[PDB]
RNA sequence: AGGGGAUCGAAGAUGAUCAGAUACCGUCGUAGUCUUAACCAUAAACUAUGCCGACUAGGGAUCGGGUGGUGUUUUUUUAAUGACCCACUCGGCACCUUACGAGAAAUCAAAGUCUUUGGGUUCUGGGGGGAGUAUGGUCGCAAGGCUGAAACUUAAAGGAAUU
């Protein structure tokens, strides 16, 4: 019992929603943490650097370290958080405190002949943070992940297994190729394509069916 | 638009253009007006024996005080004076 | 399709055009109010009463189709609108506020001016920014009363009215009021009127 | 979309947007679900019949929306004169 | 807005804009005919004369160039046609 | 690095150069 | 610097919004009846907060103000006590001869046609 | 890099340049487009007006004021106290 | 000047879409265009559009829909070879599962798989998807 | 090379202040500042944003023209003209709120319609110095202009915003 002062953690603590699905559906906010980790328990962890960023002041040097880090499971199920902290321990419990908010799932599409399981993204991508921007190209089966070490590691927990992927500008800024590929990933499912253009009864939100557990 | 011309017959203009472009290569540049070969001492040659004549004392930069024990050394086929370096320690006396 | 027991009764319209809300904005007129009706001479616009009343019904029909009236939600930072406000969160949940709006009351998720709500109501978008911004974060549909002049945008349903006028702001804000009623079960009478009249909704000086 | 033999994949299949008809994003916070209820005759509006329309996040910041909720309103049958298609 | 009606607009708002922007191409001149007083003598002017026209008969201009239409002459009476 | 004056110093050194060029032929 | 700070001032409206009808314009009683409030440590404090507390009731004679709460700014009686003004506003006054004279209106929306007199300007 | 405009100069022509006035610190002002400052101070001082309407020969008349049309604040008026530096609220008027 | 009458036409479907319009306003109304906005309709893409014709050169007004994505057309006028429309659409299509990149051959206009079934090729135009 | 040569005024002559001041500051003062016939072909010659053509959120004011409303005025109220009002149009110089979009940001109704990369066309640049320099050509009475390197040296030069 975490007492949820917000309306959908009492949903989720009744019980009447089991995944995360119809919530990404339908777009509602989710400003709680614990919903994304006890729905999906089992995602992995790693940070991929620190970065030492300090505040110049009158006397002395002020100085905090900046950490980024990546959250999601090995299925279709990824998300990154930005924060910096007065020291390195809080900044990464700090930096997954905030990544799970922010968790997208991925459009997982097919190269050729649509056969076996998903492997690849069903369209090209595009993400641009800042000046760098990052092109992702499906790629054919076993054709591995072909992407900097320190991008290649988000695809490896986003549920994918072979994307060709090419980057433009500086690379080396790996918090904006990160967000830049975070970005590509939210807008590769921002692709109309004719296996949608069949219309959907568009449900109601379960909020609505389910409003009688308020606070009062 | 965006500048170069994209007409089906405009290939030449192009080609041109892109003559005068990589003209401002530094690979391009000293490939063919042979720099290399009328004024470096080694006239394209990855190693060449010489002859020291004397040593030299140069000192460094910023921020290092330091001498390297340098050396001047006379080439056969070209014939100009060049400056060498001794790699590791006590090697001076060996090329005194 | 609706009934036919919506449509523009004489006791509703007397005084509807009695209180001088027909008028519109000055000649300035913005693509997402189509409503001008042979504009009249001195640069004064004059909207059509039948688009108010009709998508008035369909506003009281919004507020009427969530299942708890708590949530429904009134913003007015503008003095005329404060007493008019407060005034509907008796006869309905229509958790009111008045005054300043607070900013982040959706968001900020440990303070007192905690929100949540799922329908919200603005009485001029202009003075009220920070309210239909902010209901764009949380995604929260609003309603706007909004003039032939007024920023409609980041607005679900503009009702056209004038909002400068302190009798139209308190007498639109008692329609929706009726209707809300009616359609909720609570006002039987649907051919009889209510008892309390318009100017209940009218702030005053002291 | 369906692979040959069954086993229904993509999962998370969004709703369309019903103003322009384009998809939204699942972090999209810009876009709203907007329902109407429908009076049978009786003065009071029935609950349980709730006409679920998909406004998007664009159609919001350009503030369309307040002149789109007729033109689908008027279409369904819920409006008479507000929304009229010629210009 | 997004649906708007292209294809048959209203008449008012077609014959407002100008005629290079409307759905089809029509100019807004027109002619007429007018009488010098007197002796009947059918002719028609038309409205953008640019031109000082005169019947048949004499000297008796009823219509001067201008920068717009042509200014009729204070004794003409001209139909619309 | 002022550009007008180191520009005129220029100036003065392509009149010695002419000057000398000039000695010669 | 004669200026009161937030430490009297937290104190002092917490003591009107639940303790008002408790004491009086008097100053010194004030001081002996916040002994019989919440206990307060510092007697230097006191001196402070019935100063303060009498301050604020002689401005609430004169007018109450924002930020007090005793039951009778939630008065609430009708209102500002005019509830329904109704006094036949929307019959009477001018309807009498029948107002709204109007121009350019319901008169020329051919939606209704409604009584009234139409000819103005 | 701030002022995109610099100044009202949005056309061409190039006007022409007056003599700045009684400054010190005169120039040639960027076009007759910079800050004006038109004075309209009378000829006298206010007090001691009782007792030249009393001196006048004549009873009521005069009171006329100087009307000077100044160019004279142009990128020095700082020094003078005419023109204010000031920030990112500049969007008032021009 | 009026270079390319299908660069204007193409391109003022491009912003249509992103501002979430109904109707698009065309012109010149070409031989060229008007097959190319036909081939469309077959394949769903969008829709119906109407041509009030003039004497000079006429109109299009393009009712079109959401299903559409981005339509170009590739400039110049490039020549294509059979060993080159599969080289094409692993170039500038998102994938081949969705999207059509036409072309033209002596046959009149076709897309890029009806023109693999036709065994011969020809003159490109654009992509659409 | 002539005319003119009043004010200002590269040089210069003086008087300051200054340790020093042929600089800032005051007074004179030649060439010049004006024009004629012939050269000079340069600038932060900037909107640092090439030209042509099409589309895209709105509003107001303004220049020129035009259209309609017994419009308000001007007399010989009224015939007219012209001054303006209202509504709109085309061509513009341009502004105000926002950013669907771009940009590293400053910001942009274009600096948007560029990885979802392709409307047509011309010119320029591949690190900073050396250096717009050497030489070779070319025009110019001269001063100068156009074209235009190399050797050698360095790991930094430069742009927008933050404390």
């Amino acid at each position: 019992g975490w007492v949820p002062v917000t309306k959908l953690g009492r949903l989720v603590k009744a019980g009447k929603i089991t995944t995360i699905e119809e919530i990404f559906l339908h777009s509602l906010p989710v400003k709680e943490f614990q919903i994304i980790d006890t729905l999906l328990p089992g995602l992995q962890d790693e940070v991929m650097n620190i970065k030492p960023v300090q505040k110049q002041t009158r006397a002395g040097q002020r100085t905090r370290f900046k950490a980024v880090v990546v959250v999601g499971d090995s299925n279709g199920h990824v998300g990154l958080g930005i924060k910096t902290a007065k020291e390195v321990a809080g900044a990464i419990r700090a930096g997954i405190i905030i990544a799970k908010l922010s968790v997208i799932p991925i459009r997982r599409g097919y190269w050729g002949t649509n056969l076996g399981q998903p492997h690849s993204l069903a369209t090209k991508t595009t993400g641009k943070c800042g000046s760098v921007t990052v092109r992702l190209i499906p790629a054919p089966r076993g054709s591995g992940i072909v992407a900097s070490p320190a991008v290649k590691k988000l695809l490896q927990l986003a549920g994918v297994e072979d994307v060709y992927t090419q980057s433009n500008g500086k690379t080396r800024t790996l918090e904006n190729t990160l967000k830049a590929a975070f970005v590509a990933i939210g807008n590769t499912y921002g692709f109309l394509t004719p296996n949608l253009w069949a219309e959907q009864p568009l449900p109601v939100s379960p909020l609505d069916i389910y409003s009688d557990e308020a606070s009062a | 638009g965006k500048g170069k011309p994209r007409g089906l017959n405009s290939a030449r203009k192009l080609r041109v253009h892109r003559r005068n472009n990589r003209w401002a290569e530094n690979n391009y540049k000293k490939r063919l007006l042979g720099t290399a070969f009328k004024s470096s001492p080694f006239g394209g040659s990855s190693h060449a024996k010489g002859i020291v004549l004397e040593k030299l004392g140069i000192e460094s930069k910023q921020p290092n005080s330091a001498i390297r024990k340098c050396v001047r050394v006379q080439l056969i086929k070209n014939g100009k004076k060049v400056t060498a370096f001794v790699p590791n320690d006590g090697c001076l006396n060996f090329v005194d | 399709s609706l009934p036919a027991t919506f449509d523009l009764t004489p006791e509703d319209a007397q005084l509807l055009l009695a209180a001088n809300t027909h008028l519109g904005a000055r000649n300035v007129q913005v693509h997402q109010e189509p409503y001008v009706f042979n504009a009249r001479p001195d640069g004064v616009h004059v909207i059509n009463v039948g688009k108010t009343w009709e998508k008035l019904v369909l506003a009281a029909r919004i507020i009427a189709a969530i299942p708890n009236p708590e949530d429904v939600v009134a913003i007015s930072s503008r003095t005329f609108g404060q007493r008019a406000v407060l005034k509907f969160a008796a006869h309905t949940g229509a958790t009111p506020i008045a005054g300043r709006f607070t900013p982040g009351s959706f968001t900020n998720y440990i303070t007192r001016s905690f929100k949540e709500p799922r329908l919200v109501i603005v009485t001029d978008p202009r003075s009220d920014a920070q309210a239909i911004k902010e209901a764009s974060y949380v995604n929260i549909p609003v309603i706007a009363l909004t003039d032939l002049d007024s920023p409609s945008e980041f607005v679900d349903v503009a009702i056209p009215c004038n909002n400068r006028g302190k009798h139209s702001i308190g007498l639109i804000w008692y329609l929706l009021a009726r209707e809300v009623l009616r359609l909720r079960g609570a006002l039987v009478d649907r051919t009889q009127p209510w008892s309390i009249m318009p100017d209940l909704y009218f702030y005053r000086d002291p | 979309m369906e692979n040959d033999k069954g086993q229904l994949v993509e999962l998370y299949v969004p709703r369309k947007c019903s103003a322009t008809n384009r998809i939204i994003k699942a972090d999209d916070h810009a876009s709203v679900q907007i329902n109407v209820a429908k009076v049978d005759e009786e003065g009071r509006a029935i609950p349980g019949e709730y006409v679920t329309y998909a406004l998007s996040g664009y159609v919001r910041s350009r503030g369309e929306s307040d002149d789109s909720l007729n033109r689908l309103a008027q279409n369904d049958g819920l409006l008479k004169n507000v929304w009229s298609y010629s210009r | 807005v997004l649906v708007q009606d292209l294809l048959h607009p209203t008449a008012a708002s077609e014959a407002r804009k100008h005629k290079l922007k409307t759905l089809v191409q029509g100019p807004r001149s027109y002619f007429l005919d007018v009488k010098c007083p007197g002796c009947l003598n059918i002719t028609t002017v038309f409205s953008h004369a640019q031109t000082a026209v005169t019947c048949e008969s004499c000297s008796t201009i009823l219509c001067t160039p201008t920068g717009g239409k042509a200014k009729l002459s204070e004794g003409t009476s001209f139909r619309r046609k | 690095m002022r550009a007008k004056w180191r520009k005129k110093r220029t100036r003065r050194l392509k009149r010695k150069r002419r000057k000398v060029r000039a000695r010669s032929k | 610097g004669r200026v009161r700070t937030k430490t009297v001032k937290r104190a002092s409206k917490a003591l009107i919004e639940r303790y008002y009808p408790k004491l009086t314009l008097d100053f010194q009683t004030n001081k002996r009846l916040c002994d019989e409030i919440a206990t307060i440590q510092s007697k230097r404090l006191r001196n402070k907060i019935a100063g303060y507390t009498t301050h604020l009731m002689k401005r609430i004679q004169k007018g109450p103000v924002r930020g007090i709460s005793f039951k009778l700014q939630e008065e609430e009686r009708e209102r500002k006590d005019q509830y329904v003004p109704e006094v036949s506003a929307l019959d009477l006054s001018r309807s009498n001869g029948v107002l709204n004279v109007d121009n350019q209106t319901s008169d020329l929306v051919k939606s209704l046609g409604l009584k009234l007199p139409l000819s103005v300007i | 890099p701030k002022k995109r405009a610099s100044n009202g100069r949005n056309k061409k022509g190039r006007g022409h340049v007056k003599p700045v006035r009684c400054v010190n610190c005169s120039k040639s002002i960027p076009k007759d487009k910079a800050i004006k400052r038109m004075a309209i101070r009378n000829i006298v001082e206010a007090a001691a007006v009782r007792d030249l309407s009393e001196a006048s020969v004549y009873p009521e008349y005069a009171l006329p004021k100087t009307y000077n049309k100044l160019h004279y604040c142009v990128s020095c008026a700082i020094h003078a106290r005419i023109v204010r530096v000031r920030s990112r609220e500049d969007r008032k008027n021009r | 000047t009026r270079s390319s009458v299908l660069a204007d036409a193409l391109n003022a479907i491009n912003n249509a879409e992103k501002t979430g319009k109904r109707q698009v306003l065309i012109r010149p109304s070409s031989k060229v265009i008007i097959k190319f906005l036909q081939v469309m309709q077959k394949h769903g893409y969008i829709g119906e559009f109407e041509y009030i014709d003039d004497h000079r050169s006429g109109k299009i007004v393009v009712q079109l829909n959401g299903r559409l994505n981005k339509c170009g057309v590739i400039s110049p006028r490039f020549n294509v070879k059979i060993g080159d429309i599969e080289k094409w659409t692993a170039n500038l299509l998102p994938a081949r599962q969705f999207g059509y990149v036409i072309l033209t051959t002596s046959a009149g206009i076709m897309d890029h798989e009806e023109a693999r079934r036709k065994h011969v090729s020809g003159k490109i135009l654009g992509f659409v998807y």
